[PDB]
C-alpha cells in the first residue's frame, strides 16, 4: 500500500518541527547563537507537514521498511537546514547533511572544527539531535521486530523506555554538573553519553574535562547504557525485584567479558610501551578509552600520541562488537558474537557424539533456526557492505587505510576513525563525503531494510 | 483489568469487540495457537501457559482484576481453573464456558459457588449455538441482530414461493399490521440490492429486512409464525456435539435424517438416537441424497468439521431442491462470502456466543459500532457525539444528513423510547442512531460523517 | 582403538625414510653439503619405524582424528631431526622444528637465513617436503571427508590425484627450466609452486629469477593447483571430455571473481600511486602478488618498498579467502565464503517474501543444514583460535601488530607475514615460534581436528 | 561387473556377501537409504533415484556388464526395470525377483521360451518358505550348510525328549549307520560346549553338530526322519505375505492355528485361508494362548514385521510348551545374540538365500571364508595356502597343529573327495580344509595360523 505514507512523514516531520523550539529557547536564554534559522526551520518544517497531511487508511510489513528509511533520511534532511542558515559555521550543504546525519544517526562523526567558539544553540541542537534518534533507536528496534537482532504492550514499554531513558540522562547530567561541569556542558554531554552517540561541544570532546570523576561517571553511564534496556525494565517495573538479574541474561556476561578483557589488554599493553609516566594514568585512559570505543560511544580523551598503533587500531577492530542488542548504537551487537560462540562450540560438541541432539540455548531458551540463520545473514551482509563501502571511498580518491578506518567508524556508528580522519572529517573528499553518509545510514537499520530498497525483487 | 482464558475459537472475538472503555483487556491462550493468535492479536498482551495453574494467573489474580472471562475448549480442566482461581486468589466476578453439557443439566451446588465452580455465568456453546432452533422454527429467517440494548432488532427474513409474502405489495404488508411501527431498511433481490417504496415481493429470492423495536419485531415474527406453514423434514450431515444434540432436540417435533462419514459414530447415533434416521456416507455424493428424497427435504443443515465440506454439500442440496439451507462457518471470511442465495444462513458459533451476550452487556458506545454479517451490506450503531451544532450531524435533521450511498437511518433510541426513523425528525445530542449500510465499504465514511472536529 | 595406530605410524615414518634417501642422493650427485644427516635419519627412521611397528594387530571415527594429528605431527619432528643433526645450518631445535613443519604443512616461513649458499640437499630436501605435504593435503581433504569440509573408489582416485599432481609439477619444472631456471631449481620451484607452499632456495622468494615468463608461470599454475583437483579429475578421467567443466562449479566461478577483483584493485591502486614507472612491470608485479598471497602460496618478488601501505594489508586480508576446498593450501575455503554470500543473499530475498520457502542451492543441488551449520561452526573456531594465537604471541612479547601479521600469515599457512617477522621468521621470540607452529598446525587441520582433541570430553 | 536395486528390503544383505569377486562391485539402492546407509556401511559404488526410470540405469555401466540383480518389492515393476536397461543399455547377464506369484506360476512355460522380456534367472524370496517346511520335517533339525561346492554339510540337531537320541550313548548312534562317515563337531548343552566322544546324550535340548559328506547327513537326516514322529500340530502369529502363504503351503498336511491382530486382515484370511483356524488376538498374551492349548502345540512359527515381537512370543510360547519354536529375525545382531536354546531357529531370509548362494557362487576360497550361525559358534572353511613349509599349517598333522582352542577340524575337501580327518590326518592337502569353533573371536587367529609369512 505505497504512497500512503506521506501522512506520516508530515505527522513525523511536525513532531521534529516542535522539537527545534527547545533549543531556540536555549539560544534566547543565552541570548547569543543566531537563533533565528530554528525558528525559520520550525516553520518551514511545520509547514512542509501541513502540505502533506491528508489521511487516507488509519487504523484503530513491507511498508514498515520504507516508513523507518524515511524516519531516518528524511529527519536527517529536515535536521540540515539550521546548519544550512546560520553563519556562525559556514558549512556547505555537504557539510550540513553530514553533521545533520551523524547528530540523528548516533554516529559521532563530525564536520565542524571550533566547537569551543560556536554559538551555544547549535551545538545545544546537536546534542539534542543525538538524545531524539538515541530515543528514536530503542523505540523502533524494540517495537518493531521483522528483523529482531509473558510478553507486555508496546505502547506501555515505548514510555517505560522513555522514563528509564529520562531518569538516566537525569542521573548522569546531574553527577556531570557535580563533577565541575557547567549545566549546559552536562545536559549536552548527557544527551550524548546517554544515548551512546560521541558527541561534545569540544573540539577535544571529552578531552577537554580533565577529571578522573567524569571519566569514570562516563564509563559507568556508558555501561549501562550499552546495557538491554529490556533489562532494564526489570530494575523499573515494581522496583527491585532482583539487582543481580542482569548477571542472568548471558548476554551481559558477554558484554562483561568482552569490556574486562578488551580493557587489560590495553592496559598491560599501555605499560610495556611505557606510554604513560603514571600507571594509574594508564588505568584511567585504558578503562575510558576502551569503554568508549568497544561500546561504540566515540568519545576521546587523548590524541593517541603516546600510544602504540596497536591500541587503536584494536579498539577500532573491538567497535565492531558493540552496544547490546537493546540499547543505543553497536554495528553487530554482542549477542551476535555470543551466538557466534555458541556455534563454534556446538559444532565442537559434535566431536564424539555424531547423532546426539544440540540445540542453540541461550538462557534456558532455546532459538528457531530462522533467527540463528538471520544472524549469519547479517554477518554476510555487513561484510559485503563494507567491502562495497571501503573500495567506494577508495574509487574517489580518499587515502584507502583511512578509507578502511572512516567506513568502519561510520558503519559501527562509531564515529571517530583513526588514520587521515581523527578526528575531523573536514578534508573528507566530497563524493567520499556522501558514500560515507550512505554508510553511516547503512550502520542504523542493521544493513537490511536499506539493502532491500536496493534488491531488485522488492520492487 | 478484564483478563480472559483458552484457544477457543470464541475468544477472539471476546477480544476485539470489548477493547477499550478505559478497561484494560488481557488474554491468556494456552501454548500453540494461543501463541500465534496471542502475538497476532490487537491491543492487550499474552502470557502462555495453561489456564488453570496458579503461576499463569497470578498476574491476574490480585492485581485488580475486573471481571474473569475463562472461556476454555475443554470443560473439565476449565471448572478446575476456576476453582484454582478463586481459592487461591480473590478474583471476585469469573465466567466459566463449558460444553458438557451433562453438567449444564443440573447446576446443583457447585454452580451455587459453594464447591467447584464458583461463578457468576455460565456460557454454553451447545444451548447458545441451539438458537438454530429459533431459525428453524421460526419459518423464513435468515437473521436478527440487536442494537441499543434490547429495544430495537433487525430482522433478515426471506419470502419463499408458495409463502404468504409473495406477490402481496409492501402496503399490503404495512396494512396488515396498522399498529406495528417497523421500518424497512433494505430488500436485496438476486443479489442486488433494491429501493422499496410499496414495491411487490418477488417469490424467488426477496430478502426483506425489518428494523423496529423487538416488541412489535417479535410481533410480526410471532405473525409470519402463524402464517406460513410450518416445516415438515429436516436433514442433517454431521456427526459432532452439535449434531447430535440437535436431531435430540428436534426428533420429537420432526421427522430428522442424519448423515455420517464414520461407520462406528453412525452406529453411536443409531443407539442413542431414537426416531431419527441415522446414515453412513459423504455429504457430497448425489446418489444419497436424491435416494433420500433430497427434493423434497425442507431444511439442511451442515455441521461438518470443515467448513468447506458444508458449503459444498448445502449448496449441492440447495441446487437439488432444499428449502432452506444452512451451514457451520468457523471462518469469518467463508461467512462473510458464502451467504447469500446459494447458502441461506451461516452460522459462525463465535457470532451466535457474542451477539446475543454482548449485546446486553455494557451498551458498547463508538461512533461507529458494527454488527457483522454477510453481503456487501453491514449494520452499524452510530452514536452522535459532539456539541449541539458543533458535530457535522448533532442538532440537524435526518433529512438534511449528507449518508453515504446505500446508507438508510432505521430508526432512533432515545434513551428508553424507540422512534421510527423519518425525515421530520431531528438528531439530538448522544442519541443512538440505527443505519443499514448496502455497502460496507462505506463504513468509515459514516465514521468520518460520525467524527467531529478533533479538539 | 587406541595405540592400534602405532602400526600406521610406523608404515608412515619408513616410507618417510625412502623419500629422505632420493635428496640424500641429489646431495651425493652435487657433490656438495651435508648428505651423512640425510644417510643418518633414514637408518634412525627406520629403526623407530620398526622398534614401533612391533607386529600389527586387529584392524578394528575418533581413530581418524588421532591418525591425521599424529601424522602431521610425527612427520614434521621426523623432518625436524634432519636439520637438528646437519652443520651447515646450524640450528637451535627449535628453528629445526620451525623450518621441518612449516616445509611439510605448506606454509611458506622460513627461519634459516643465506638460502643461497647452502647445501643443495638441504634446500632441495625443503621443496621436497613441501611436495610431500603437499600430496598430504589433497589426498587427505579429498579422501578423507568426515566432519573435515557419489562416492568413488577411494584407491583409484587416491592414485589419480597423485597422477595429476606430478603431471603438473613435470609440466611446471619444464616450463621453468625453459624460462632459463636450473634444472635444480626448477624442480625445487615447482615442487613449491604447484604445492601452494612459498618455498624457495633463494633469500630473495621468486625475485632472484627476476623473468616475466617465470613470474606469468608462477601465476598460472598457481590458479591451476588452486583449483580444486576433484574438478581436475574430470579433465583427466575419459580423456579431455570437457575442458570447461570448471565454469559450472560455482565455487570455480567465485573463485576467479576475486581472483580478478583483487588484481585489478591492486593494480589500479598500484597506478594512483605511480608506484612503477612502467604499466606493463604494475601489472606483472600486481597480478603475481595477488595470485601468490591471495591463493596462499606465499611467494614474493617484491619488497613492498614503493607498494603503498595499504596493498600489502589488503594482500595479508585476502589471504584469509585462500585456496579451493580440494585444492592445496588455503584459510578459510573460498566455498565456505560462497556460502556466506549466498545465505546472506537468501536472508535478503526472505525478508520480502517471509512465508516462503528458500534454499541454498549450489551448481543446482541443495544443502543439508547440517553441512551449513559445519561452515559457521568453522568461522567461529577460526576467529577465536586466530585471538588467542595472537594473544599468546603478545604474550611472550613479540610485537603486536607483528603477532596479527604472524598469525595471520600461519593460521592461514601463507606464510610471509608483514612487519616485525616480514621476510625471516629467524629472530622471532622462541615461545612465540612454538605458538606460531602450533597455530599452522591448527591451520593445516581446518582447525577442528586438533581442536577437538583439547576437549575433555573427547577422552 | 556388479549392480543391484534399490530399495531392497534383502538386497542390501546381497551386497555385502556378493562383493568377494576381484572385479568391481557396484551397488545403487533406491534413494538416501541406498545411498547413505549404503555408503557408511558398504564399499565402493552407487546411485540413486526412484526405480526404474532409465536414466538411474546407465550408472551400472552396460558395456558387456556382468551382474544385474534387480532387487524389487513389486514385481510388475521389476520386469519393466529390467527391459529398460536391456532394450536402452543392454546388460548381459539379467536376474530377477517375482511374488506375483500367478507369473510366478506360469514363468516356467512363460519365461522357459525366450520370448520373455529380458530375465531368464529369477530368484524368488518367498521360497524360503520351503525351507521352513523342510525344518517342520526332519525333527530336530536346527541347521545345515553346505562347504566345498556343496560337497560338505554341517547340520545342527536337537534332541527332544521321547526322540530316539534321547538315552543312547554316542556310540550307539555311531554304530546305527555303519556305512556312514560321519563326524561330530561339537555338543552345545545348557549353553556351554562339551567334549562329545564317548558321552551319553542328555535328552534335555541337546544341540548335536555332525559334520560329513552330503550323501551321508543326506541319509542319517532320513533316518531321524523315519525314526522321530513327525510334527503334526502348528501355531502361527504372523498374517503376512509369508505367513500366509506358509498356511497355505502347510493346511493340507497339518493342523494350522493362526494369529492375526488386524480383525480385517484376519477376516480376509479366514475367507481366503481354510482348513486353518484363524484367530484375532496378541501373540504376547497368555490368556489365547493357554485357552488355545499352547502346551500341545509341536512348532510354533512367529512371522511378525518386528523381530522383537516373535523373539518374546516365541520364547513364551517355548515356556508354555511348544517343542520347536522359530522366528523371523531382520537384524542378524539378533540371531547372533538370543537364539540358543531358548529361540530354536530364526529364518533370516538374507541368510537363508546368502547360505545357498555363496555356496553356489565362485570361488568363496579366501585364507578365511565364514559361514555364520546362531551363537558363539563358528564354521569355517579354511584355504591353506603355501609352499610345503611357507605355511604354517600344510604337509603337518592336525594333532601336531597350534589350533586355538575348541577349535575341531571336521572334514578335509581334496577334489571330488571328502575325508573325516581322523587321528594322523594323512592328507594330500594343498586342499580345503573344514573347521569348526566353538567361540567366534578367535576367527582372526585362525586366519592367522592359516596366512603365510608375508612376503
Ligand atoms: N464429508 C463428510 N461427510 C459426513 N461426515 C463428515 C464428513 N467429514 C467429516 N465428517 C464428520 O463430522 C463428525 C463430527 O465432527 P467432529 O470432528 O466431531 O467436530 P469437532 O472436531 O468439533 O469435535 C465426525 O464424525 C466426522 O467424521
Ligand atoms: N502380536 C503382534 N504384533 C504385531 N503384529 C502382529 C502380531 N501378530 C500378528 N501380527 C501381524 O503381522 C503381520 C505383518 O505381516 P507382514 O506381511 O510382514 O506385514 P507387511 O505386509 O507390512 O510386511 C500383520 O498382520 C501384523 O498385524
Amino acid at each position: 500500500q505505497f504512497r500512503s505514507i506521506i501522512r506520516i512523514v508530515g505527522l513525523l516531520l511536525a513532531l521534529f518541527s516542535v522539537t527545534m523550539l527547545a533549543p531556540a529557547l536555549v539560544a534566547l536564554l543565552y541570548r547569543d547563537g543566531a537563533g533565528v534559522p530554528f525558528v525559520t526551520t520550525f516553520f518551514v518544517l511545520l509547514f512542509c507537514g501541513a502540505m502533506c497531511w491528508f489521511p487516507n487508511r488509519r487504523h484503530k510489513s513491507r511498508d514498515g521498511f520504507l516508513i523507518v528509511v524515511l524516519f531516518w533520511t528524511v529527519l536527517g534532511s529536515a535536521g540540515s537546514l539550521p546548519f544550512l542558515i546560520a553563519d556562525n559555521p559556514n558549512i556547505s550543504v555537504t557539510d550540513a547533511f553530514f553533521e545533520s546525519f551523524s547528530a540523528l544517526t548516533t554516529t559521532g562523526a563530525t564536520v565542524i572544527v571550533g566547537l569551543d567558539e560556536l554559538p551555544k544553540a547549535i551545538l545545544f541542537y546537536r546534542q539534542f539531535l543525538q538524545w531524539f534518534g538515541g530515543m528514536g533507536i530503542i523505540v523502533l528496534a524494540v517495537a518493531i521486530l521483522p528483523v529482531l537482532g509473558m510478553t507486555p504492550r508496546i505502547a506501555e514499554t515505548a514510555k517505560a523506555l522513555w522514563y528509564i531513558y529520562l531518569s538516566l540522562t537525569i542521573a548522569c547530567a546531574v553527577a556531570f554538573w557535580l563533577a565541575g561541569m557547567t549545566p549546559f556542558d552536562a545536559i549536552s554531554h548527557s544527551f550524548s553519553t546517554i544515548a551512546i552517540g560521541g558527541f561534545s561541544t569540544h573540539d577535544a570532546s571529552m578531552g577537554y574535562f580533565d577529571s578522573y570523576a567524569i571519566n569514570l561517571i562516563t564509563v559507568v553511564f556508558l555501561l549501562i547504557s550499552a546495557c538491554n534496556f529490556t533489562l532494564h525494565f526489570a530494575a523499573f517495573a515494581s522496583g527491585g525485584v532482583h539487582p543481580k538479574y542482569y548477571w542472568k541474561d548471558p548476554e551481559f556476561r558477554a558484554f562483561i567479558f568482552i569490556q574486562v578483557l578488551l580493557f587489560l589488554v590495553c592496559f598491560l599493553l599501555l605499560l610495556k610501551h611505557h606510554s604513560y609516566t603514571s600507571p594509574y594514568d594508564a588505568f584511567d585512559q585504558a578503562l575510558f578509552q576502551t569503554v568508549s570505543i568497544s561500546t561504540t560511544a566515540g568519545f576521546t580523551t587523548t590524541g593517541f600520541a603516546d600510544w602504540p598503533l596497536f591500541l587503536p587500531v584494536l579498539l577500532l577492530f573491538s567497535s565492531f562488537i558493540g552496544g547490546c542488542a537493546g540499547s543505543t548504537g553497536g554495528g553487530m551487537k554482542v549477542i551476535r558474537i555470543l551466538l557466534l560462540t555458541l556455534q563454534g562450540a556446538r559444532e565442537l560438541k559434535r566431536l564424539v557424539h555424531p547423532r546426539a541432539v544440540y540445540t542453540i540455548k541461550v538462557g534456558g531458551s532455546a532459538l528457531p533456526q530462522r533467527v540463528v540463520d538471520a544472524v549469519w545473514g547479517f554477518f554476510s551482509a555487513y561484510a559485503l557492505v563494507f567491502v562495497v563501502c571501503m573500495l567506494g571511498l577508495i574509487a574517489t580518491g580518499m587515502d584507502e587505510l583511512s578509507a578502511f578506518s572512516a567506513v568502519a567508524a561510520t558503519l559501527n556508528n562509531l564515529g571517530p576513525g583513526l588514520g587521515e580522519v581523527a578526528l575531523h572529517f573536514g578534508d573528507v573528499n566530497d563524493k567520499a563525503k556522501w558514500v560515507l553518509i550512505v554508510s553511516m545510514l547503512f550502520g542504523r537499520l542493521e544493513i537490511f531494510t536499506l539493502l532491500i530498497l536496493l534488491t531488485p525483487t522488492f520492487w | 483489568k478484564i483478563i480472559i482464558l483458552g484457544a477457543g475459537q470464541v475468544g477472539g472475538t471476546l477480544a476485539e469487540n470489548l477493547v477499550g472503555e478505559n478497561n484494560d483487556i488481557t488474554i491468556v491462550d494456552n501454548n500453540a495457537d494461543r501463541l500465534r493468535e496471542l502475538q497476532d492479536k490487537y491491543d492487550l498482551r499474552v502470557v502462555n501457559g495453561h489456564a488453570s495453574h496458579p503461576d499463569v494467573l497470578h498476574e491476574a489474580g490480585a492485581q485488580d482484576a475486573d471481571m474473569l472471562v475463562a472461556v476454555t475448549n475443554t470443560d473439565e480442566t476449565n471448572m478446575a481453573a476456576c476453582q484454582v482461581a478463586f481459592t487461591l486468589f480473590n478474583t471476585p466476578n469469573r465466567v466459566a464456558r463449558i460444553r458438557s453439557p451433562e453438567y449444564l443439566a443440573e447446576k446443583e451446588a457447585l454452580f451455587k459457588s459453594g464447591a467447584i465452580p464458583v461463578d457468576h455465568l455460565i456460557a454454553p456453546e451447545e444451548l447458545v449455538t441451539s438458537y438454530i432452533e429459533r431459525l428453524i422454527q421460526y419459518p423464513g429467517a435468515l437473521q436478527v441482530v440487536s442494537f441499543a440494548e434490547q429495544k430495537v432488532s433487525l430482522v433478515a427474513v426471506k419470502a419463499y414461493y408458495g409463502g404468504p409474502l409473495v406477490g402481496n405489495a409492501l402496503s399490503a404488508l404495512r396494512e396488515h399490521m396498522p399498529h406495528i411501527d417497523t421500518r424497512v431498511a433494505a430488500i436485496f433481490r438476486q443479489g442486488r440490492p433494491i429501493r422499496p417504496q410499496g414495491t411487490t415481493i418477488i417469490e424467488a429470492d426477496d430478502e426483506v429486512f425489518f428494523v423496529a423495536a423487538s416488541n412489535h419485531i417479535r410481533s410480526v415474527m410471532s405473525e409470519l409464525q402463524r402464517l406460513e406453514k410450518p416445516y415438515r423434514r429436516i436433514m442433517i450431515v454431521g456427526g459432532g456435539n452439535i449434531g447430535a444434540s440437535l436431531a435430540k432436540r428436534l426428533e420429537q417435533t420432526y421427522s430428522v435424517k442424519l448423515i455420517e462419514r464414520d461407520y462406528q459414530r453412525a452406529e453411536k447415533l443409531s443407539e442413542q438416537l431414537e426416531n431419527t434416521i441415522v446414515f453412513c456416507g459423504d455429504a457430497a455424493d448425489q446418489e444419497l441424497l436424491t435416494e433420500e428424497n433430497i427434493d423434497q427435504v425442507d431444511v439442511f443443515i451442515a455441521l461438518t468439521n470443515e467448513d468447506e465440506t458444508n458449503i459444498m454439500s448445502a449448496m449441492l442440496a440447495k441446487r437439488m431442491g432444499a428449502k432452506k439451507v444452512m451451514v457451520l462457518i468457523q471462518r469469518g471470511a467463508y461467512v462473510d462470502l458464502v451467504q447469500g442465495g446459494v447458502i441461506d444462513v451461516a452460522i459462525s458459533p463465535q457470532q451466535a456466543t457474542i451477539s446475543a451476550l454482548l449485546t446486553h452487556v455494557r451498551r458498547a458506545d463508538i461512533v461507529n459500532v458494527s454488527s457483522l454479517r454477510r453481503g456487501a451490506a453491514e449494520a452499524i450503531e452510530a452514536v452522535a457525539h459532539g456539541d449541539e451544532t458543533t458535530s457535522k450531524v448533532v442538532g440537524r435533521a435526518i433529512g438534511d444528513i449528507k449518508l453515504p450511498p446505500g446508507t438508510t437511518i432505521g430508526a432512533v433510541v432515545r434513551g428508553e423510547e424507540v422512534l421510527i426513523a423519518h425525515d421530520r425528525t431531528v438528531i439530538e445530542q448522544d442519541d443512538h442512531v440505527v443505519m443499514f449500510l448496502v455497502d460496507k465499504k462505506y463504513v468509515p465514511d459514516v465514521e468520518a460523517l460520525f467524527q467531529p472536529s478533533p479538539f
